[PDB]
Formats: C-alpha cells, structure tokens, sequence
C-alpha cells in the first residue's frame, strides 16, 4: 500500500483487490521459468566474456608456432643446427615476435577491464537504487511505474527482476479545467474534473473512481472572469 | 590518355602515397595515367547450416553493372537468379519483396534479408519501423484507464571476469639459458606486464565486493512462509 | 607476410567488433517507443506554436527548419557511395584523398539507419510527447488537452495550476518568442556545433595519416616494392621487404588501438544520450541540473 501510494494511487484500491493483485503477481513470477528457459539467446552478455577470454587465450597459444622470418620456430633446433654468433640473430625475432604478441594481449585485456568496470558500476548503482528503495526515474528500473525489484546471482554477473504496474482498459471522458459556482472558481485539489454526459464528479488520475464534488476537495482562489473554458455547475457542502 | 601539362624536363609524376600516376612513353613523347583495375570485397549471407545450403553474396561499394563475373575462382550464377541494387553495393541470390518485416540480417541502408517459406527461399527487404499509430487528440475529450496489470521483467548485467598470470621467461625462451640471457638487456617491459595484470586481478575482486556487499547484516527468513497471499 | 602470424585476423575482428557497436549505439538511442504517431492534422495548442519543430511536408526529406540548419551546419565528407570506382577512375585530374585511401585498401561502409528512418523515430516522439504527455512512455497513450498537461507540470514543481489558468496568453508567448531565438543563437555562432565536427575531422586526420605512412622507407632501400625486386636478387630482397613489413604493420595497430580508444568513448556518451532521452523526454526529472537550467518543465 505504502508503495501505491508511492506512485499516485490510493491504498483502498489495493485493500479492495488484493486477491487478484496476489494471482497476477503469482503468474508473473510464473512466467519467468518458462520465458528464460525457452529463449536460448538470453544469457548472451555472460556468455561473451566467456567466449572472448578463452579466443584470446587460444590465440596467445597458437602465436608460439610462429617464425617471424627465422629458419625454425623451435629454441632447440636452432642452437643445435648453428653456431652461437649465428643463432643470437636467430633468437631475437622470435623474442621480438614473442614479445609484441604479450603486448597486444595485455592491451586488449585492459580494454575489456575498463569496460567491465562500467558495466560493474552501472550494476552497483542499479543494486543501490531499484533494490533498497523505490525509484521515480523513468524506465530505469523497468518498463512502466516501478514496484519492487529482487536481486539473483549467475556466472560472472547480477540478474534482476523488476516488478512494475501498468494501466490499461482506458475509456473516454470529457473534461474542464475549472467549475464556476456563486461567482466563484473551483479547481480540483487531486485529481481532474469528469463528465459522463449528464453530471460531474472528479477522479484521480490513475484510476477512475469518481466523487462527489464538494467543498472539501476545491479550492476557490480567483474568480470566474480569467480562466478559459470553464463550466458552471453546483458544488455541495 | 593523360590531360596532365607536363613540363618539358618532366618525365613521371607522383602523388600524395608517393606512387607513380603518371608516365612519359619513352618513344612517343606522349603523357599517359595509370588507374588500378577494378577491386573491392565480398560478404556471404547465409542462414544457419542447420536450415539449409543456400547462400548470398553482397559485392560491397560496387556498382552492378560493369560486375567482375578474377581472383575468387568460383563463379554464381550473375544471371537468373535475382540481382539487386543497393547502397551498398550489389546483391545476389535473393529476391526483392514490397512487404516490409522486421530487419533479420542487417545489409545495408535500410535494407534487410531473411530467409521465407514463400518453396523455401532468401528474400530482401527494407525494414519497418513500427506499426502505424494515430491518438485522437481534442482539447476537450481526456482518457482514463479503469484496469491495471502488474508486470514483471528481467535485466542481466555481467560484474567481474577471469583473471589470469603470465610468466614471460616460460612464454617466450622455455627453459632455454641462452634465450633468457639475451632477454635479459632488453629493459623491464615484462615487470610493466605483470603489473598490469595484477592491478586488473584486484581490480576484478574490488568489482565483485562493491556490487555485492551493500549491507553487513545477514538477516534471515522467518520459518512461517505466509505474506498475504504472495507466493515467494 | 603469411609467416608472422595472425595480427591481421584480430585487427579485422576488432573493426567489425567496433561496426557492429557504432549501430548498436544508435539503436538503442533513436528506438525507445515502438510505435510510429502522427499529429492531428489541425495544428491548435492552445496558442502554443510548434512549428518551427515539426516536419514540414513541403520539402522532399520532411525535416523540420532547425533540423535542417543543423544538417546545414555540420559537413559530412566521407558516406558510403556505390560506383565509387567509377568515380575514381573518371580522373577529372582533381585526384582527391578519398580515392587515394581507396586504391590502398581503406573503405567505409554506410549505417544500417538512414537519416529518414531517424527523422520519423524523432516527429513519432515530438507527436507522442505533444499529444499524450508522458503516459505513452509508460503504458498505452491517452490523451489529455495541451493546457491540463502544463498545469500538471506546473504542479509537478510545485506551483499551482490556477497560476497556469490566469496567465496563458504570457506563458505561450513567452515560450513562442524563446523558441523564435533558438535558430539566431543556432546561425550565429559559429563554434556551437564542435563536437560534431570534432568527430569527422579526427576519422579524416587519422585515414590521411595512415596513407601518408606508406611513403616512409623504415630503413630500406626504397619504400617502393617493385623497384626493390627488379634492382635486387631475392636473398638480398627478403631482408629489405622485411622492414617495409614491419613498419606497415606497427602503423596498422597504432591505428587499431586509437580507433578502439575512441570507440569507447563514443560509448560513454551514446549511453548517457540515452539515459537523457529515457529520462528528460518521456517524463518530468527532478534532478538538479540534469535537463537544463532552472526547474525542469519539458524537453
Ligand atoms: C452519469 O452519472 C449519473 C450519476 O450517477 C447517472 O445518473 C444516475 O442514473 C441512474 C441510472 O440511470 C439512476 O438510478 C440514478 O438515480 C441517477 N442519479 C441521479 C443523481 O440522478 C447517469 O445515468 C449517468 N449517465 C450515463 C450516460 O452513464
Ligand atoms: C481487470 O482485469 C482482471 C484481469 O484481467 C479481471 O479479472 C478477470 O475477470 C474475469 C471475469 O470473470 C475472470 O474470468 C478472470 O479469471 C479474471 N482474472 C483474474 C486474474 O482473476 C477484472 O475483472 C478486470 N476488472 C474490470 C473492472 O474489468
Ligand atoms: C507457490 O508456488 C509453488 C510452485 O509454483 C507451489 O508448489 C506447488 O504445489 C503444488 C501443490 O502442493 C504441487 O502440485 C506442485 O508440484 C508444486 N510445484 C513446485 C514447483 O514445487 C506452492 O504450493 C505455492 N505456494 C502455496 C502456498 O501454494
Ligand atoms: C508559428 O510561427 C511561424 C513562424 O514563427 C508563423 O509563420 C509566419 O506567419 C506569418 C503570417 O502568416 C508570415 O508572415 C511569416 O513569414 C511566417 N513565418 C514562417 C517562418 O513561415 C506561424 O504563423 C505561427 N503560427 C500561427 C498560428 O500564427
Ligand atoms: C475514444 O475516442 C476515440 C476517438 O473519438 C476512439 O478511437 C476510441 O476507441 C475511444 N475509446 C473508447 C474506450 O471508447
Ligand atoms: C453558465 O455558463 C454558460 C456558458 O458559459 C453561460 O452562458 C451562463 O451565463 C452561465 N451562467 C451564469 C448564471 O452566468
Ligand atoms: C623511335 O623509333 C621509332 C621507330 O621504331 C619511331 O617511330 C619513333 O619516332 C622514334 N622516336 C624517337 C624519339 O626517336
Ligand atoms: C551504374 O553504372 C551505370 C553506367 O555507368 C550508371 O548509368 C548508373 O547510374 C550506375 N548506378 C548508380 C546507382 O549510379
Ligand atoms: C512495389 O511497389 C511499387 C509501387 O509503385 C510497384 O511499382 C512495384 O511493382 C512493387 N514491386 C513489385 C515486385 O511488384
Ligand atoms: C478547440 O476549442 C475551440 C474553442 O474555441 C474549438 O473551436 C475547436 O474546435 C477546438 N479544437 C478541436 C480540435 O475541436
């Protein structure tokens, strides 16, 4: 209830569906299961970092069998098919080779830390945000207006998963900014003004439930000169 | 034939890669430009194995006319089967529909390929972006929802990854003694290695901690599991 | 070459590694809705005038005016052009350095997305934000009169919205005339549009360094392959071509490293274009200084 109210919605419209708030909850956690199973290409982004060290591990290995523009790839053969002062020579660009392979590695792996640091920063302040309280910044913590979210652990990375609330069977209405009675402009405290083709009441904006309009949700402040489009009717007290 | 105004002592002429453009025939006192023939790459476009054999080929930044069918010595088709122009280039082997899906395999500028059923078949197209969509707006008239669904979504972000050490004398000379004397003048870029690496092995163990450990309490479930009606 | 071992492999998958990033970023900025809106065709706000924003069907492309100084503003240079070749080899005498890049073996390929496809992404928001508020970012649209949304706005920083209803007229002209200043203070400077510009010159200055490089010698005889070979036998011909081979090379990773240097950065601030779209467009931000200056209304 405290979380509805967080996002505009009284807590007597929990109170009054609670049971089927429950059910939908339960098949949306359901449904989980079965969209992560099916789906093979999910869990592609853990699986990258997987696959590029292991190809760049390989490929450091496969390096040794290199030349570089000398007569053989192995130490032993060299030195026992030449002399000394003509295997110095020898040696070097396959140390040189060696050597510039390391290098490249070593810059390639700095790289993909750098941008596993990001990654690892954006998850730590989503961990702070969606998890330990309730955020009002749009489409950060899911598609809609978020709930509640729940941390899961995987291989190398964090799974979540972000409870939302989405309206939906919208209708039609019509509308006035203001209502003019005795001489007097009223304006709805919270909410708007409604009309269902013969009365009037007003509503909350997320949730159509209409009232009875009276003084105790208007305030006058003006007059009835100024604003445009205003609709005279009766106000109770 | 050149339209260069050579000078008379002239006898070549070179450009901004240093190569020659532009020479003089020795006999014939006549200025001539050299222009390399016709080269450029090529892209297989193909489903999985596992769904069938048939391929097509995209000639990148050539116009279709004027086509090569040279160094690749298998030839397609070039006729019969459908040849399309795109920015690209040029597209063989698939055939250009009007209906526009979403993009599959990306091409080009727009334009996209799949692989349909039609007679099984590769087709081309260009993308859509979206369904058509029109509110009725009018500046007396408000909608307002009556219903609401709860939803539930998943997002996956990887943390941390494998650390790993290197040893350079083992890597490059072995257990040769010749081969590590001669490393050894060759300065302390391997000292600058192992550095790295180690800053990246702790850097991946601080990466883990931060995301992981936001509270110091180990708090426990109670044994009764009953919260209103949702099922945990 | 075949001897020294698979560099080449690794620069190419780094490249593509970079292509696909270059529209995977642009994707995730321009797609945030699914759906393609369009504006009424009576053009009334309550006295609101957009049209210096919304497309103009007069023009061929549909773009806007101020989209239409800003593709003015920024020149573009390298795209990707079929036959290509054949303009290269028309030789109008006027060798330029784009067919000097492309006879060595440099080319550019062209985004999956072109301008119009972006262009109906942004008028598909501008209609959506302008008919619906930001209900269409959460949910199914629904709409509501332009004056009601500025009131809930005006609510949402904390002033009330009979303020709104007895000051229309002002606020719309206010807010007419400082959408008229926008293009002035666009055409007047001419420095506004730097980090655009920043991009194209680096891309150009790094593909002319890199075919300028091939005229060094490294050591060599001569930097020219053919006069190598036919001045030399071959067993003196390796250890020249070996040098050649070597700076070509160390040139092609300088390149490699920087381009995926720059990349990275790209990506900092493609993400953060997003976040700001996610959150300054679809909804009202209460963050200081996030959406501009002063307290946050619309973007
Ligand atoms: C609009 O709302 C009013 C208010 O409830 C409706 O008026 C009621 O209509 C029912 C059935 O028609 C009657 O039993 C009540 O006595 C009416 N109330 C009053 C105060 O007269 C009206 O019918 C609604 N109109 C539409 C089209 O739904
Ligand atoms: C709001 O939506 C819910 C769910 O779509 C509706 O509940 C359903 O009502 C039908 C009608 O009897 C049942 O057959 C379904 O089993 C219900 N769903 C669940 C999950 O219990 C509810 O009726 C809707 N409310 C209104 C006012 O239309
Ligand atoms: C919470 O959900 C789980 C599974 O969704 C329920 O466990 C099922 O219980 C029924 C009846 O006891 C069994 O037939 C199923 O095989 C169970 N499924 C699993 C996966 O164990 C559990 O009963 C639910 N909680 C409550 C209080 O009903
Ligand atoms: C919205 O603004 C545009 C331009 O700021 C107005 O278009 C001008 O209209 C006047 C009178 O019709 C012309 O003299 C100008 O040449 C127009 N300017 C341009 C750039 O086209 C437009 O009239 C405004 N909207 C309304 C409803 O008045
Ligand atoms: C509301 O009105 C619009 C047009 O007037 C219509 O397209 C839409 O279906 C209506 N909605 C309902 C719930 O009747
Ligand atoms: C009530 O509103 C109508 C429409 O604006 C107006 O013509 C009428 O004069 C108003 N009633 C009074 C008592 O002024
Ligand atoms: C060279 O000899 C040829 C005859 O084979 C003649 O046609 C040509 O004019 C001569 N050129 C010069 C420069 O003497
Ligand atoms: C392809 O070449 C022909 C012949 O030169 C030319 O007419 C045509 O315009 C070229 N294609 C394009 C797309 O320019
Ligand atoms: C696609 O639509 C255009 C519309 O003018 C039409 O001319 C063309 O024939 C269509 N494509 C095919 C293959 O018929
Ligand atoms: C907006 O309100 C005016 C009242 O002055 C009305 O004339 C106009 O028709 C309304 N707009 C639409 C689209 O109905």
């Amino acid at each position: 209830a405290y979380r509805f109210n967080g996002i505009g919605v009284t807590q007597n419209v929990l109170y009054e569906n609670q049971k089927l708030i429950a059910n939908q909850f339960n098949s949306a956690i359901g449904k989980i299961q079965d969209s992560l199973s099916s789906t093979p290409s999910a869990l592609g982004k853990l699986q990258d970092v997987v696959n590029h060290n292991a190809q760049a591990l390989n490929t450091l290995v496969k390096q040794l069998s290199s030349k570089f523009g000398a007569i053989s790839s192995v130490l032993n053969d060299i030195l026992s098919r030449l002399d000394p002062p003509e295997a110095e020579v020898q040696i070097d660009r396959l140390i040189t080779g060696r050597l510039q392979s390391l290098q490249t590695y070593v810059t390639q792996q700095l790289i993909r830390a750098a941008e596993i640091r990001a990654s690892a920063n954006l998850a730590a302040t989503k961990m702070s945000e969606c998890v330990l309280g309730q955020s009002k910044r749009v489409d950060f913590c899911g598609k809609g207006y978020h709930l509640m979210s729940f941390p899961q652990s995987a291989p190398h990375g964090v799974v979540f998963l972000h409870v939302t609330y989405v309206p939906a069977q919208e209708k039609n209405f019509t509308t006035a900014p203001a209502i003019c009675h005795d001489g007097k402009a009223h304006f709805p405290r919270e909410g708007v003004f409604v009309s269902n083709g013969t009365h009037w009441f007003v509503t909350q904006r997320n949730f159509y439930e209409p009232q009875i309009i009276t003084t105790d949700n208007t305030f006058v402040s003006g007059n009835c000169d100024v604003v445009i489009g205003i609709v005279n009717n009766t106000v109770y007290d | 034939e050149s339209n260069k105004k050579f000078l008379p002592f002239q006898q070549f002429g070179r450009d901004i890669a240093d190569t020659t453009d532009a020479v003089r025939d020795p006999q014939t006192l006549e200025i001539l430009d050299i222009t390399p023939c016709s080269f450029g790459g090529v892209s297989v476009i193909t489903p999985g194995t596992n769904t069938s054999n048939q391929v097509a080929v995209l000639y990148q930044g050539v116009n279709c006319t004027e086509v090569p069918v040279l160094t690749p010595t298998w030839r397609v088709y070039s006729t019969g089967s459908n040849v399309f122009q795109t920015r690209a280039g040029c597209l063989i082997g698939a055939e250009y529909v009007n209906n526009s899906y979403e993009c599959d395999i990306p091409i080009g500028a727009g334009i996209c390929a799949s692989y349909q059923t039609q007679s099984q078949s590769i087709i081309a197209y260009t993308m859509s972006l979206g369904a058509e969509n029109s509110v009725a707006y009018s500046n007396n008239s408000i909608a307002i929802p009556t219903n609401f669904t709860i939803s539930v979504t998943t997002e996956i972000l990887p943390v941390s990854m494998t650390k790993t050490s290197v040893d350079c004398t083992m890597y490059i000379c072995g257990d040769s003694t010749e081969c590590s004397n001669l490393l050894l003048q060759y300065g302390s870029f391997c000292t600058q290695l192992k550095r790295a690496l180690t800053g990246i092995a702790v850097e991946q163990d601080k990466n883990t901690q931060e995301v992981f450990a936001q509270v110091k309490q180990i708090y426990k479930t109670p044994p009764i599991k009953y919260f209103g009606g949702f099922n945990f | 070459l075949l001897q020294y071992g698979s560099f080449c492999t690794q620069l190419k998958r780094a490249l593509t590694g970079i292509a696909v990033e270059q529209d995977k970023n642009t994707q995730e900025v321009f797609a945030q809705v699914k759906q393609i809106y369009k504006t009424p065709p009576i053009k009334y706000f309550g006295g609101f005038n957009f049209s210096q924003i919304l497309p103009d069907p007069s023009k061929p492309s549909k773009r806007s005016p101020i989209e239409d100084l800003l593709f003015n503003k920024v020149t573009l240079a390298d795209a990707g052009f079929i036959k290509q070749y054949g303009d290269c080899l028309g030789d109008i005498a006027a060798r330029d350095l784009i067919c000097a890049q492309k006879f060595n073996g440099l080319t550019v390929l062209p985004p999956l997305l072109t301008d119009e496809m972006i262009a109906q992404y942004t008028s598909a928001l501008l209609a959506g934000t302008i008919t619906s508020g930001w209900t269409f970012g959460a949910g199914p649209a629904l709409q509501i009169p332009f004056p009601m949304q500025m009131a809930y706005r005006f609510n949402g920083i904390g002033v009330t919205q009979n303020v709104l209803y007895e000051n229309q007229k002002l606020i719309a002209n206010q807010f007419n005339s400082a959408i008229g200043k926008i293009q002035d203070s666009l055409s007047s400077t001419p420095s506004a549009l730097g980090k655009l510009q920043d991009v194209v010159n680096h891309n150009a200055q790094a593909l002319n360094t890199l075919v300028k490089q091939l005229s060094s010698k490294f050591g060599a005889i001569s930097s020219v392959l053919n006069d190598i070979l036919s001045r030399l036998d071959p067993p003196e011909a390796e250890v020249q071509i070996d040098r050649l081979i070597t700076g070509r090379l160390q040139s092609l990773q300088t390149y490699v490293t920087q381009q995926l240097i720059r990349a990275a950065e790209i990506r900092a601030s493609a993400n953060l274009a997003a976040t700001k779209m996610s959150e300054c467009v679809l909804g009202q931000s209460k963050r200081v200084d996030f959406c501009g200056k002063g307290y946050h209304l619309m973007s």
